[PDB]
RNA sequence: GAAAGAAUUAAAUUAAUAUAAUGGUAUAACUGUGCGAUAAUUGUAACACAAACGAGUGAAACAAGUACGUAAGUAUGGCA
RNA sequence: AUAUAUUUUAGUAAUAGAUAAAAAUAUGUACAGUAAAAUUGUAAGGAAAACAAUAAUAACUUUCUC
């Protein structure tokens, strides 16, 4: 009927498939449904607020930068030129790592190079 | 059929009739997939995404600061040129195609608080070419992909036909999977930390790699996939293993911006940039 | 010639009744090369893993900061740097 | 805690069921849902875990937001803005959501869903837009009741009709239904549910049922026929069922003549239109209007011309459509209308 | 020798009825291969994209702003009407039947169901 | 001969019958059409017998 | 100022159309999908186009029944 | 922890989306969508396998916010 390789392939396929592995549908009572809706809506609102806060902050930073660069242009042309360069190949430093869940054994390195 | 003449009749009102809602056929389908009452419901925002949080906090501001060019105006792309009306044959003529390209190119905007570059989507294209002989290899590749991602893969089929390579048309051959949001972020984090350091002579992603507009890519060999923790934990269960292409799609206007963004997430870049 | 798994009749998923594939996933703790632990959701059943070769001990990711084993074992009395200096005349090549 | 206060706020914003309210607001998931009436089913049921504390937090968050909105709402002077503020404050209230979703909107009981309350009215409007309004629009366009009678419609009020007096059965007419001559023998009952903010005391309404498809053999075409005409009707958000109780004999500009389609004349559209009166400033009370009853004719009726004359704006519509059956002759006889014509089966 | 001496006849595919021309129900206004002309007001279209009159009237060729880049043939019910008819005005309809003044005929018609 | 002719005989036993063409090894062709003797839609079935290209009956019950 | 939606504009019929070539087709006639598998049904077909006759073509309408569609309606085989 | 009995599971098989230009039901109807080429890339991959990306947002509605 089937080889051992064929069997193993079938098993692998099954791992991915939804055939006889999935539970019943999540039914709720009307009160429960409402509670869920209120949870979700509030959360969504909170997320929107956070986005606006961050977005606003970014806008403020941009405005400050603009204000700075105009001033620099007014005062010292060479300094302005130096500031406003193409940073095409700018690379973030490899020490600035993505913050983990829990910290390492040695928290901070005081010596380098 | 009395005729094939298609011709949509005009209306006498501005109300937008959603025809789906007027039926009683698919009552489960009227609910959005986000809604709890739909069978299509899935808990989306299950836990705090770490890479995304990092981007929000540290990187995004830094990226904005980098990309500020003073009084930078919009750079319009190559577009379809209109004809000068110096002849009456120009009068209903289609426009001249773009200068260099056949297809139109997008406008490059200055980076401000709104349009800072960020990760949009990852796609993991695995086309196993031995599966022209063995269909079961495609299945195994799809499983591997699923294991790696925690996301449902989609089967790739042979779209073309060719004699030199023993390839038919309409044959299942490997799989793909578009990761988005938190799963994608996790996958990137795994790539940065676990897998790519275990590759021996790994210089990084090439600086000559990428789209013209905010898309960067690279690929992993069959040797490299055994470093993924889901595959590594049962090497008996994974005798064969398949390479893959990894298309990273950013919200970057240009490719150097996208490269910079990826560097922020601890991706090394080695080659001479364009 | 072409090795295949021949398809059975497909099961009709009705419109609206399609359900998203929520695979079974465990919360897995990865301790990296150093003691930094990170939680990740994973399909394989293993609550804890500790990694040997990671970005946190690779030189590319931090520039600023068992045949060999067998050999070490059975040439231990000799103690095999000074040895390198002794056996490295760079005239002949 | 603004949503627990009911000093200034209406009673309708609360849930009237006590058990349901208790279930909503508890400190642990101990109680079982009042919705599940059966004991065995309650036993079987298991709500999702951790739902209570999070729900409470969400309530607090949205309650705070509502309170903040109210701080603005009371300072506001102009009425539409104030209403909008009120809506914003209370729309995310769980209790009002429960009330609206799970109790009837058509024949709303005032204590549960009060359409005098702005939030509930907004909810009702949204519900109407989701399905019933779209359906009505489709039936107007497909049947060709808009351009044939009255150019366009911008649906504002939800209009539902009924024929209670003829047969006995209770049924709200779905737009574009085929009703028997027995069903539509005696007059209908309207319900004009208004969702916009409007002056309830001043605003009058007119209702016109028009039959565009009565055949005129001189013209070799059709003509309109005003089958039923009411004017100067007073609506209120909750008190809105236009019945012989409400309107007086003075309000009837053309008293109900029934659908009596001729044999082979075809299907006849009867499309009720609901207009609101023009509102005059510097005049307290409801501004009436006089109709020249000799000028307007029933056997031929320019609806558009009439509208132009009295400066009406069509807010709502509904439509049924009658064709010939055996009982139309009986209906004619009852009303004292003539025998009724019979046309050739072929449209030659 | 070998000669290419073979060809089908012409398909008579002009306009069979012209602007301002009186028509009757069923009459073919256009024969064509694909919709060069689209079926306009009071006009049908056949399997071979043949425009035919649904009613007695006046054949009119026109453009409609609702369908730009499309020519139309329709049938105006009189000569007075500009056949790209006004959109929000009511549709000019033909009753097209006659009442059975004859008593017997009327009775027969009443009987028939 | 690639496409053969067959006689579909009405199931409502009027005697009415309609003829259609099929491929030589096509499945048994039953169709519901109007029977004017009975004045309704009835089943029609093949009056004669003939060989058929035997397809394997696809199994929905997961075998082995 | 941001997010989402509705979309609109430009371009396109160079792909695709069971099949030649031509005309038509994104308002899709092309493609996907649910139901279905019925209209690849039954009697009368006017009136046109074409046309020596024999034939050929489009087809309103009337009547019987069927399938899909919330409805409007659409289907008397296939874009021609 | 172990024995018997009575059951229950394991037949492990793909579509999870009204799927949308890989292949497959070529006639009906209902709902919905848009192709192709060329270009820039990417593990074996090379002119030729697969996947990604490549025209414009003025006005409008809703949501959050200064
Ligand atoms: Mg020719
Ligand atoms: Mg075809
Ligand atoms: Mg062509
Ligand atoms: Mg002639
Ligand atoms: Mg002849
Ligand atoms: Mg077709």
């Amino acid at each position: 009927s089937l080889s051992p390789l064929a069997q193993r392939v079938v098993t692998q396929l099954s791992v991915m498939s939804a055939s006889r592995k999935q539970p019943k549908l999540l039914k709720l009572a009307r009160e429960d449904l409402i509670k869920h809706q209120t949870i979700e809506k509030c959360w969504s609102i909170y997320q929107q607020q956070q986005r606006e806060r961050r977005n606003l902050q970014l806008e403020l930073q941009y405005k400050s930068i603009e204000r700075s660069m105009n001033l620099l242009q007014e005062l010292s042309p060479r300094l302005f030129e130096a500031a406003n360069a193409s940073e095409k190949g700018k690379r973030f430093p490899m020490e600035m790592k993505v913050p983990t869940d829990f910290p390492p054994n040695t928290l901070w390195h005081y010596n380098f190079r | 059929p009395k005729s094939a003449c298609s011709l949509v009749k005009p209306v006498h009102h501005l109300v937008k009739i959603d025809k789906s809602k007027l039926s009683p056929r698919f009552p489960e389908l009227k609910y959005d997939k986000s809604d709890i009452r739909s069978p299509g419901f899935k808990p989306k925002d299950t836990h705090a995404d770490r890479l995304n949080d990092h981007y929000l906090n540290t990187l995004q501001s830094d990226l904005l600061l980098i990309n500020y060019s003073h009084n930078a105006a919009v750079v319009k792309g190559l577009k379809q040129r209109a004809w000068s009306g110096d002849s009456p044959y120009h009068l209903n003529r289609p426009p001249k195609n773009p200068r260099g390209s056949k297809a139109q190119l997008p406008d490059i905007h200055p980076i401000k608080w709104s349009n800072i570059p960020g990760l949009e989507s990852v796609v993991i294209n695995c086309f196993v070419r031995e599966a022209r002989e063995n269909q079961l290899l495609a299945i195994t590749a799809a499983l591997q992909l699923q294991q790696i991602t925690g996301c449902k893969p989609h089967p790739i089929f042979s779209k073309n036909d060719v004699p030199t390579w023993k390839l038919r048309k309409g044959h299942q051959m490997g799989a793909k999977v578009e990761l988005k949001g938190k799963e994608m972020s996790q996958f990137l984090s795994t790539l940065t930390e676990i897998v790519l350091p275990r590759i021996r002579e790994y210089k990084g992603i090439s600086n000559q790699s990428g789209n013209r507009f905010g898309g960067i890519s690279f690929g992993l060999t069959a040797e490299d996939i055994k470093f993924f923790p889901e595959i590594d934990a049962n090497q008996d269960s994974w005798p064969k293993t398949f390479g893959m292409h990894i298309n990273i799609n950013t919200s970057a206007q240009l490719d150097y911006q996208a490269r910079t963004l990826l560097s922020g997430f601890q991706f090394p870049f080695f080659g001479e940039e364009k | 010639t072409r090795i295949t798994l021949p398809r059975r009749p497909a099961k009709k998923i009705q419109l609206g009744k399609s359900r998203p594939a929520i695979y079974h996933q465990f919360n897995v703790k990865m301790e990296l090369s150093d003691g930094s632990v990170v939680i990740r959701r994973s399909q394989y059943p293993k609550g804890e893993i500790r990694l040997i070769q990671d970005q946190r001990n690779n030189p590319l990711w931090n520039p600023s900061r068992g045949s060999l084993d067998r050999f070490n074992k059975r040439y231990s009395s000799l103690f095999s740097t000074v040895e390198l200096s002794e056996e490295n005349k760079k005239k002949t090549q | 805690h603004i949503w627990s206060d009911f000093t200034t706020r209406p009673s309708s914003l609360s849930i009237q069921s006590s058990k349901v309210k208790n279930y909503l607001f508890q400190k642990k998931a101990s109680l079982d849902p009042p919705s599940i009436s059966r004991r065995s089913n309650r036993i079987k049921y298991s709500p999702p875990e951790h739902i209570d504390e999070i729900f409470r937090m969400s309530y607090d968050f949205l309650e705070q937001r509502s309170s903040k909105f109210y701080e603005l709402a009371n300072k506001t002077k102009n009425p539409l803005k104030k209403d909008a503020l009120l809506i914003k404050a209370e729309i995310n209230n769980p209790e009002v959501q429960y009330n609206f979703q799970f109790n009837n909107k058509l024949n709303n009981v005032k204590d549960i869903i009060d359409y005098d309350v702005p939030v509930y009215r907004h909810l009702g409007k949204q519900h109407w837009e989701s399905y019933g309004q779209m359906l009505l629009m489709q039936r107007l366009e497909t049947l060709a009741a808009i351009p044939d009678t009255l150019p366009t419609l911008v649906p504002r009020a939800e209009v539902n009709i009924k024929f209670p007096f003829s047969t006995g059965v209770n049924k709200w007419i779905e737009p574009g239904e085929f009703l028997s001559s027995n069903v539509t023998s005696m007059r209908p009952i309207f319900k004009i549910q208004e969702y916009e903010l409007v002056n309830v005391e001043k605003q009058l309404y007119t209702v016109l049922i028009v039959n565009p498809d009565v055949p005129d053999l001189s013209n070799d075409s059709f003509k309109t026929a005003l089958c039923y005409g009411l004017v100067n009707i007073n609506l209120t958000y909750n008190d809105n069922l236009i019945d012989p109780r409400k309107f007086h004999s003075s309000n009837i500009i053309a008293d109900y003549l029934p659908p009596v389609p001729e044999k082979n004349a075809g299907k006849q559209r009867f499309v009720v239109w609901v207009f609101r009166q023009p509102l005059i400033e510097d005049k307290q009370g409801p501004n009436m209007l006089e109709i020249d009853r000799k000028e307007l004719s029933r056997d031929d009726f320019d609806i558009r011309q009439f509208t132009k004359k009295y400066n009406l704006t069509a807010i709502g519509a509904h439509i049924w459509r009658s064709e010939w059956d055996a009982k139309v002759a009986a209906v004619r006889e009852k009303y004292g209308l003539p025998p009724g014509r019979v046309f050739s089966r072929v449209r030659r | 020798s070998r000669t290419s001496m073979k060809d089908s006849a012409g398909r008579r595919l002009g306009p069979k009825k012209y602007e301002g021309q009186d028509v009757s129900t069923g009459e073919i206004i256009m024969r064509q291969r694909g919709t060069k002309f689209y079926p306009g007001e009071n006009v049908g279209i056949g399997k071979d994209h043949s425009i035919f009159a649904l009613e007695p009237g006046v054949v009119r060729y026109y453009l409609d702003p609702f369908h730009p880049k499309r020519k139309f043939i329709g049938v105006a019910l009189r000569r007075d009407l500009k056949l790209p008819s006004p959109h929000f005005e009511p549709t000019v309809r033909r009753f097209g039947r006659f009442e059975l003044t004859n008593k017997r005929a009327a009775y027969k018609e009443e009987n028939s169901i | 001969s690639k496409n053969s002719v067959i006689k579909l005989l009405s199931t409502a036993a009027s005697g009415y019958s309609r003829y259609i063409s099929i491929k030589k090894g096509a499945p048994l062709v039953t169709q519901v059409r109007y029977d004017p003797v009975v004045k309704r839609h009835v089943l029609f079935k093949e009056a004669k017998k003939r060989k058929v290209a035997e397809r394997k009956p696809l199994d929905f019950l997961r075998t082995a």
